[PDB]
RNA sequence: GCCCGGAUAGCUCAGUCGGUAGAGCAGGGGAUUGAAAAUCCCCGUGUCCUUGGUUCGAUUCCGAGUCCGGGCACCA
RNA sequence: CGCGGGGUGGAGCAGCCCGGUAGCUCGUCGGGCUCAUAACCCGAAGGUCGUCGGUUCAAAUCCGGCCCCCGCAACCA
RNA sequence: GGCGACACACGUGCUACAAUGCCCACUACAAAGCGAUGCCACCCGGCAACGGGGAGCUAAUCGCAAAAAGGUGGGCCCAGUUCGGAUUGGGGUCUGCAACCCGACCCCAUGAAGCCGGAAUCGCUAGUAAUCGCGGAUCAGCCAUGCCGCGGUGAAUACG
RNA sequence: CGCCUCCUAAAAGGUAACGGAGGCGCCCAAAGGUCCCCUCAGGCGGGACGGAAAUCCGCCGGAGAGCGCAAGGGUAGAAGG
């Protein structure tokens, strides 16, 4: 959910990027 | 009888080996294998589900061979069974069926264990007798995890006609018993 | 032998995770497993078969002695 | 973490202690207000009373506690419970 | 089956493999990569040879159940043994990151006693 | 010992002169209420004690038995 | 000391006959409602069931001894 | 060092407990602000964080910056789940002099409770609720789910 | 207040006391008959759950177990299973 790290959608809500939410 | 190439080992190797390490001045000296006992002590047909003919169901597809009932010999009151009841399975393998389970035994079941860091080197009754314990009976290649219901491990009793710990797991070892320490 | 009560065996095909064949003697004709002696880590030195370190604590100091002194 | 790209950090000052004993042999337990730094494996063997914010707590260092801060084995906190 | 458990058939291979301990979708979505083995077919949808292969790959790769517990269980050990602030905290019990103790440590807590 | 009474929903009891096992009490839920409530709506659940026989079917009718309750006596 | 009875969670009591599981009310704690308190509601926890021995697989629950309490009696002079 | 404790208790929030959903990929659509030691385009390396380069921007023109939900297709098929992400082990990036107490972020693994919640109780009458995302203040960093705003979709109901 | 066991009770029996102890007012259709087969308690050691004690195994055990119920007697060369 939105509080996943890894979850793309998380680092949505995190708004950040990672290796599961690229740039 | 049939033949088991394990106790052919044992008579090849294992036998010329004691008698080399040893020197039995007789060779019904050498230590030999009596018998293998496999106890489940289920505790739980004691009350309910009282037809565990699953448990002989599963033994006698790991032994070729039914097993016996050990049922209450006396009641008790802390553990929930009166005397006179099903709690646990027992069969007495020999010979053709002793070697046999035992070859499966090394060769899969052993290896099939849940981080098998080896057997222990100390589970011995003293008299050249070692014993040991299961948390599951699943291991061996007969189960499958389809048929397998609920893990039931067991206390299995391997016996020898040797009479010390020291000449016991050296013929255990001939055998190739994966020690853990 | 009670001749009637015991599961018949039969010459047993055991096949390894590596599909090492140990004929034998079972109720099932052929049967595979998983693991044999020939492929258990127990037997094969144990491999490590991930981590060979060997309690990598403590150093195992990469990134260290970069110190000015 | 710190980054590695960057030098393991220590205070000079207390590492350069240490390196002293070195010289000097295990000896002069060291008094260190530094709980910040990290053990360096010259520490090892050697003994720290590191600060607490009101004491120095001695500490024994082993080859356990090489890759750790020092101030970690200093509990600034004291805790024993409710009642 | 596969290193310490069996990976549920009517499932794609996809979250079997995750239901390794010591395996996420990472590795997951690796191993059948290295493996070259597809997703989508379910657990009971998999070939001998493609599990074979998997199989020893992946227990070649990672260590999962048991010995990945092992490591666990021993750098919480070796923790405890130090005597390290974290170490402290699991030999308490208590929320080992930074947590506010005084609030929501349930989860490392459990239960209310009140 | 004799007499007779019932064995039914978790309970109470309906119960065909053989076509169906049901009323309410309890239970739960819904609405209901500030609480208490009551109410209300709806679901709850039975070899119709057992055996039999009859008749197309028997909860019914019936033969037996058991329990079951009472009474009516008698006690060497 | 003669006879009868009893001594269960903090309080009062129940389960004893029939040894397999001890429940109710009050009360405690937490929360809720209130400006606060009481009341009320939600929720939870909470018992060698006198002592000690034997019976029993097992004893509050059976048996005995002891302690305490209660009751009745302790007379014919 | 503490203000970060922590058997506990309350308030206020966020994330959820799933299919009107979740995940993946592609494709859209804003507003409002911010920015010279700051936005940093773009490029490379790196799983990523990010790092090495590096133009423009000195501000409608450079950038932050992608809006997100939405739409297309795919997967999942009711599962404590491809729900859930809590906790924890480890390996890293950045800031910082220094991230042990006491930062954030990335990656791997771990995968907690939780099946819509008693008593009770809150807000809202329209572009409102609800839901989705975006910017700024403080600030090196961020413990921001807060706060102040900005916009996307967008309701039901009002007898009295 | 009747019966059973023990001591009282003095090496036959019996033997009193408001003497010291306890039991019985049944139960088993098998707990009976016979044939065959087995031997316990207990301790150690080893053994998944699993304990102190479940079931297992090996080791030592003359009866100290059991034998429906009080005690006693009897008893495994069985009355025990
Ligand atoms: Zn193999």
């Amino acid at each position: 959910g939105k509080g996943d790290r890894r979850t793309r959608r998380g680092k949505i809500w995190r708004g950040t990027y990672g290796k599961y939410r690229p740039r | 009888p049939l033949d088991v190439a394990l106790k052919r080992k044992y008579y090849e190797e294992v036998r010329p080996e004691l008698i080399r390490r040893f020197g039995y001045q007789n060779v019904w000296e050498v230590p030999r294998l009596e018998k293998v006992v496999i106890n489940q002590g289920l505790g739980e047909a004691k009350e309910d589900a009282r037809i565990l003919e699953k448990a002989a169901q599963e033994l006698a597809l790991i032994t070729g061979q039914k097993p016996a009932v050990t049922r209450a010999k006396k009641s008790i009151s802390n553990f929930k069974l009166r005397k006179g009841m099903p709690i646990g399975l027992r069969v007495t393998l020999r010979r053709d069926r002793m070697w046999i389970f035992l070859e499966k035994l090394l060769n899969v079941a052993l290896p099939r264990i849940r981080d098998f860091r080896g057997l222990n080197p100390n589970s011995f009754d003293g008299r050249g007798n070692y014993n040991l314990g299961l948390r599951e009976q699943l291991i061996f290649p007969e189960i499958t995890y389809d048929m397998v219901d609920a893990l039931r491990g067991m206390d299995i009793a391997v016996v020898t006609t040797a009479e010390t710990d020291e000449e016991a797991r050296a013929l255990l070892e001939l055998l190739g018993f994966p020690f853990r320490k | 032998m009670k001749e009637g009560i015991h599961p018949k065996l039969v010459p047993a095909r055991i096949i390894c995770g590596c599909g090492n064949v140990i004929e034998t003697y079972s109720t099932k004709p052929e049967i595979y497993v998983e693991v044999c002696s020939k492929c258990h880590p127990f037997y094969t030195g144990q491999q490590r078969f991930v981590d060979t370190e060997g309690r990598v604590e403590r150093f195992q100091r990469r990134y260290g002695d970069s110190y000015r002194k | 973490p710190r980054s590695l790209k960057k030098g393991v950090f220590v205070d000079d000052h207390l590492l350069e202690k240490v390196l002293e004993l070195n010289a000097k042999g295990e000896k002069r337990l060291i008094k260190t207000w530094s709980r910040r730094s990290t053990i360096v494996p010259e520490m090892v063997g050697h003994t720290i009373a590191v600060y607490n914010g009101k004491q120095h707590v001695p500490v024994y260092i082993t080859e356990n506690m090489v890759g750790h801060k020092l101030g970690e084995f200093a509990p600034t906190r004291t805790y024993r419970g409710h009642g | 089956r596969i290193a310490g458990v069996e990976i549920p058939r009517n499932k794609r291979v996809d979250v079997a493999l995750t239901y390794i301990y010591g395996i996420g979708k990472a590795r997951a979505k690796e191993a059948l990569e290295k493996t070259g083995i597809n997703p989508a077919t379910r657990v009971k949808d998999l070939t001998e040879a493609e599990v074979v292969r998997l199989r020893e790959y992946v227990e070649n790769t990672w260590k999962l159940e048991g010995e990945l517990r092992a490591e666990v269980a021993a750098n919480i050990k070796r923790l405890m043994d130090i005597g390290c602030y974290r170490g402290l905290r699991h030999r308490r019990g208590l929320p080992v990151r930074g947590q506010r103790t005084r609030t929501n440590a349930r989860t490392r807590k459990g239960p209310r006693k009140t």
